[PDB]
């Protein structure tokens, strides 16, 4: 098994400080890279912090630098996020993901479970726009969804970096396609990807009743990571 | 016990002595034809420029 | 009756020799008297992979022509990226004495082996991060000299107890054993169709098998010492063998006999590795005299020297697209050439 | 007359340059020859190289005519650099002496306890000590005293008269290393014998070690005794050799320290032949 | 600088480079020895005296020093194929049975031929040998009843222990022609209390000589 479970949530009045702990079991934790991703009650996915293997490189979002901090304790295999001087724009549920990198690897392959924190009343960042928000579907049909960036995602190395994510209602997201063409592990053959440069598309063939939810696209050309608003799916 | 080994050896020789044979020149010409057919796509004797060499 | 069986064997061998002489009309050189020479081949060291700490004993290319396994007796099996001189996995081995390594054609497993009579299979695509040992095949009574995959579920090895084996990874058994040699078998190479392979031992012979049933089909004897390397012609109808009498020989299959011999008066050392190109016009052979030579594979004339190694070159492999040749020597280094 | 001296100077310069370049390229590409022991010889092999080109050719420029063609615009910088690099050479010899003594006297624990960082620290210390010990006084005795005692027709040490400074500098940079090196080598010779109980091992070691010490001391003695002498007789011409003599060991010590290894000499054969 | 997502890969590459370097540094602190012999040479007698199919590796530490003993007598094949894997070892421990009046071709003659072959091998042209002459008791008992001249006809001299053993030792020692390497000799009894000390002293001397030659000072 692989298990990531988080703790340290609840309710705090504005201005306070807290610490979040994400505990891991089932894999070589010291050889991975940990991320943090948060989700507002109505909005989509947003990025918080990143710490690497060996804790050499640490990255933060623009709306977080200075306030929050990240750490890891790999002998006791637990990841930590310290939050100080909060605000009402932090009421959200937080996540814990792993991002092993090498030639042929698969980042963002496992997503944790998420801890809920609420607070009472008191220019080169690449923009990515998902066009359609609601798409009614019928089982057995074929549906194509789109994602358009602002910069060309085809590097010189012959690679392009767009990842697709699926989120069932009330669970954590799972990785579908990495690098615009590669089908991940544990996912069926139905899903496929295509596109060029900026205009990227994902195709689902013979859609079943288990694939309802919301779909997202992510870029990995340069930091900070930027998601899309997501596209929802509904039957009938 | 060497009798069984000798019997196995002679049986193997008899089994391998019943194979058909093409002529030597025919096979030499076949190798020549295969070598001369696939000459273009060999990046070792027809050196490839600095534009499509991955190790450049 | 032993004398009677000896006389019968002598008669059979005389018949085989007479048939072989009869079917031989003209040699390959006369047919290849017209083709133009390929000219001197200029090859410069492009990448110099520098990671090990002891003498490299084996290599093996991947299937995608980019990844590369390297095994050396510093206890290490490390896989590289040729294009960007990077290391993607380092594997510490249970036994430090290693003489073989294989990279599965699907890229999922690797294999290793040596003097400790056990072929270890290492996984690569685990869901827990690191790479771990999946099986330790152990039925041999002597050292392993070569190990080649067939698919994900089976493996073929050759060991110094004068025998060869086809295994079954899932179970652990020894699905078939090939015997019939006289001395230490030290090389192995698989034809493209993965249906039959040739092995050459230290008794100056090379015999060709069939993997389904184990019956030896042909025995080739031209040499005068041990054979330490074997490779196939790309079309699976000829193979090249490298001995320790300073000569390497190109043998046929349907004509059932020897076609060409390659040797030069200046050369007296022993071959440790032989390979071809993609088309089948050049032969690349690594010597004990600290370099490599390129032979016109249809003219026997030397056509360049791959030099630059400070000690004996052991492993030698060309890629699956003909884009580079990787040579690895006891200098702990590993070089790429175009 | 002049052709002979310019020829001998050019010969020494070229041989020194090629020798040290070969030593460094050799240590760079033989895989095994790379060791902790060989890096104190990767320092020296460069320091003389500078002397192998600068002082070599510029003393040749002033060696002959007799008048500093350049005045005090470059004389201060050249002289300071010359004295600094030579002292660096002596310090590299000293750290090699330490390295050998510790690799022979305590052979089990020592060769592994130290990492590359300690060796680099010792190298940098040997360089910085020489830099601080010679460059500042030489370059800034002008402002320290307020006058330029050196006239424009020749180049020499500004503080030649101040007895304390001349003693201090010379006594350090020559007479501390002599006693330290001789003591350490006599102990190495004592402890090189085989406790287990046809020349012996001790015989070969003592022959080589006496060679090195005697060569260095003969090469650097007379200059460092005349320096004590002045603080009043002017060879005016005789001591011209002194400089030349003192440059000679910047030309031979690659052979006295990397042609006896026999692992380096094989690589030399491979490099020259191929 | 033009790198995109390959920056991580390079971090991992340097991490594993550091692991390799540290493992090499930690694994250069162990002495490597190779144990050879002849048939019934008594090499099983001294392997058990050390207290903590294929190659049999024995591990022990003495006086704060790692040791590794690689018995390879279990290999039944041509020797000239796997000896070169054992280059760059520190020492070869050669055991010879002093019982030298039997047939397997006198056993001593097989021992001398093997010692000559292994001492003039091209790979071990400069690798030292620790020589153990076992069964110094049994030989002492046997020498009284039989003459040494049966083994070496050329011999002339006393039939006592103290000289016959010396003659055998010298005849063995006379097989080396390199000027660098050396043979260290000892005559262990069937059950002596401590002869790991002899191995310790021999390996210390080998390390000192190697250091001296490496520094160039030799
Ligand atoms: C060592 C040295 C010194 Cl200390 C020096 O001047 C220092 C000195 O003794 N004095 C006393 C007399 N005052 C007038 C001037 C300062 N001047 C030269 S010239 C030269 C050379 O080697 N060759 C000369 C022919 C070009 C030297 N080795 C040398
Ligand atoms: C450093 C020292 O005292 O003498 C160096 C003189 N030189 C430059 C001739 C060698």
């Amino acid at each position: 098994d692989v298990q990531l479970v988080e703790s340290g949530g609840g309710l705090v009045q504005p201005g306070g400080s807290r610490k979040l702990s994400c505990s891991a079991s089932g894999f070589a934790f010291s050889s991975f890279g940990m991320h943090w991703v948060r989700q507002a009650p109505e909005k989509g996915l947003e990025w918080v912090a990143y710490i690497s293997s060996g804790s050499g490189t640490i990255y933060y979002a623009d709306t977080v630098k200075g306030r929050f901090t990240i750490s890891r304790d790999d002998p006791k295999n637990t990841l930590f996020l310290q939050m100080t001087s909060l605000r009402s724009e932090d009421t959200a549920m937080y996540y814990c993901v792993r991002s092993i990198y090498y030639y042929g690897s698969s980042p963002f392959d496992f997503w944790g479970q998420g801890t809920t924190l609420t607070v009472s009343s008191g220019g080169s960042d690449i923009v990515m726009t998902q066009a359609t928000s609601s798409v009614p579907v019928t089982p057995g049909e074929s549906v194509s969804i789109s994602c358009r960036s602002s910069k060309s995602l085809l590097h010189s190395n012959g690679n392009t970096y767009l990842y697709w994510f699926l989120q069932r209602p009330g669970q954590s997201p799972q990785l579908l396609i990495y690098r615009m063409s590669n089908l991940a592990s544990g996912v069926p053959d139905r899903f496929s990807g295509s596109g060029s440069g900026t205009a990227f598309t994902l195709t689902i063939s013979r859609l079943e009743a288990e694939d309802v939810g919301v779909y997202y696209c992510m870029q990995h050309l340069e930091y900070p990571l930027t998601f899309g608003a997501g596209t929802k799916l509904e039957l009938k | 016990a060497s009798i069984a080994q000798a019997r196995k050896l002679v049986e193997q020789l008899k089994m391998e002595a019943n194979i058909d044979r093409i002529k030597v020149s025919k096979a030499a010409a076949d190798l020549m034809a295969y070598c001369e057919a696939h000459a273009k796509e060999d990046p070792l004797l027809t050196p490839v420029p600095a534009s499509e060499n991955p190790f450049r | 009756e032993l004398d009677q069986l000896r006389q019968e064997a002598e008669q059979l061998k005389n018949q085989i020799r007479d048939a072989r002489k009869a079917c031989a009309d003209a040699t390959l050189s006369q047919i290849t008297n017209n083709i133009d020479p390929v000219g001197r081949i200029q090859m410069r060291t492009r990448r110099t992979l520098r990671g090990h700490l002891a003498k490299i004993y084996a290599m093996h290319w991947g299937t995608d022509s980019r990844l590369l396994v390297s095994a050396s007796q510093d206890g290490k099996l490390i896989i590289w990226d040729s294009y960007t001189t990077n290391k993607v996995h380092a594997i510490p081995l249970r036994s430090s004495w290693v003489m073989t390594c294989a990279y599965a054609p699907s890229g999922n497993y690797v294999a290793c082996g040596g003097l400790d009579n056990i072929c270890s299979i290492y996984n690569l695509k685990t869901r827990e991060g690191n790479v771990r040992v999946s099986r330790e095949l152990a039925g041999h009574t002597g050292y392993l000299s070569c190990c080649r995959f067939l698919d994900d579920n089976q493996i073929v090895t050759s060991s110094g107890d004068t025998t060869c084996a086809l295994w079954d990874i899932e179970t652990g058994q020894q699905t078939t054993t090939f015997t019939g040699h006289t001395g230490d078998v030290m090389s192995l190479s698989l034809a493209p169709d993965t249906r039959l392979f040739v092995s050459g031992a230290c008794d100056a012979s090379a015999k060709l098998w069939d993997v389904r049933e184990g019956m030896c089909r042909q025995t080739f004897t031209g040499h005068e010492s041990d054979i330490n390397a074997i490779c196939f012609f790309p079309n699976g109808n000829a193979f090249a063998t490298g001995s320790d009498d300073a000569t390497c020989r190109l043998f046929d299959l349907r004509a059932d006999q020897e076609l060409m011999t390659y040797s030069h008066d200046n050369i007296i050392c022993g071959i440790t590795s032989v390979s071809f190109s993609k088309s089948g016009r050049l032969l690349l052979a690594g010597y004990d005299d600290f370099n490599c030579n390129v032979w016109d594979a249809l003219k026997a004339d030397r056509a360049g020297v791959l030099a630059g190694h400070d000690n004996r070159v052991s492993c030698l492999g060309v890629t699956d697209d003909g884009m580079a040749v990787a040579t690895g020597s006891w200098d702990s280094f590993l070089k790429i050439w175009n | 007359e002049v052709v002979f001296i310019v020829l001998v100077a050019g010969s020494l310069s070229l041989v020194t340059i090629i020798g040290n370049i070969l030593v460094m390229v050799s240590i760079k590409v033989n895989r095994h020859l790379q060791t902790v022991n060989n890096y104190f010889l990767f320092s020296l092999a460069c320091a003389d190289l500078i002397i192998g080109v600068f002082s070599m050719n510029l003393y040749t420029l002033y060696t002959v005519i007799g008048y500093w063609p350049l005045g005090p615009v470059v004389c201060d910088l050249w002289l300071a650099l010359d004295y600094v690099v030579s002292n660096a050479s002596v310090m590299n010899l000293l750290i090699i002496s330490f390295d050998r003594y510790f690799c022979v006297t305590k052979p089990l624990t020592y060769p592994v306890k130290r990492t590359t960082k300690m060796a680099g620290m010792m190298i940098a210390a040997a360089w910085v000590l020489s830099f601080i010990l010679w460059a500042p006084a030489i370059l800034f005795w002008q402002f320290i005293v307020g006058v330029r005692t050196v006239e424009d027709g020749e180049c020499y040490i500004q503080f030649f008269s101040n007895a304390a400074v001349t003693f201090g500098t010379a006594i350090a940079a020559f007479y501390l290393p002599v006693i330290i090196m001789t003591v350490l080598y006599w102990h190495i010779s004592r402890a090189s014998k085989s406790r287990i109980k046809p020349p012996s091992r001790e015989k070969k070691v003592t022959r080589t070690i006496l060679a090195i010490l005697l060569a260095f001391i003969i090469t650097w003695a007379p200059y460092n005794v005349m320096v004590l002498i002045n603080t009043p007789c002017i060879p005016n011409t005789v001591w011209t050799i002194g400089y030349w003599l003192c440059y000679i060991n910047s030309t031979i010590n690659p052979a006295c320290y990397a042609l006896c290894n026999a692992t380096f000499k094989k690589t030399f054969k491979h490099l020259l032949m191929c | 600088t033009l790198s995109a997502e390959d920056k991580a890969a390079v971090e991992r590459s340097k991490m594993i480079e550091k692991n390799l370097k540290e493992d090499g540094i930690s694994a250069a602190k162990d002495v490597k020895l190779l144990l050879l012999g002849a048939g019934e040479s008594g090499k099983s007698t001294i392997v058990k005296q050390m207290k903590i199919t294929g190659i049999v590796e024995t591990h022990f530490t003495f006086k704060n020093l790692h040791f590794r003993l690689f018995d390879v007598g279990g290999q039944r094949s041509e020797r000239k194929k796997w000896i070169h894997c054992f280059e760059d070892v520190t020492a070869i421990i050669f055991c010879v049975a002093l019982s030298g009046y039997d047939q397997v071709t006198n056993r001593m003659h097989e021992s001398l031929m093997l010692f000559d072959s292994i001492c003039n091998n091209k790979f071990f042209i400069d690798t030292s040998i620790i020589l153990f002459l076992n069964k110094k008791d049994l030989f002492g008992e046997k020498i009284k009843k039989s003459p040494l001249t049966i083994c070496f006809p050329e011999y002339t001299g006393p039939n006592t222990y103290e000289d016959a053993a010396a003659y055998i030792q010298a005849q063995f020692e006379s097989k080396n022609r390199s000027p660098n390497k050396e043979i260290y000799c000892h005559m262990t009894c069937a059950t002596d209390t401590n002869n790991i000390q002899v191995v310790f002293d021999a390996v210390t001397d080998i390390i000192i000589a190697n250091n001296l030659r490496g520094c160039g000072l030799y």
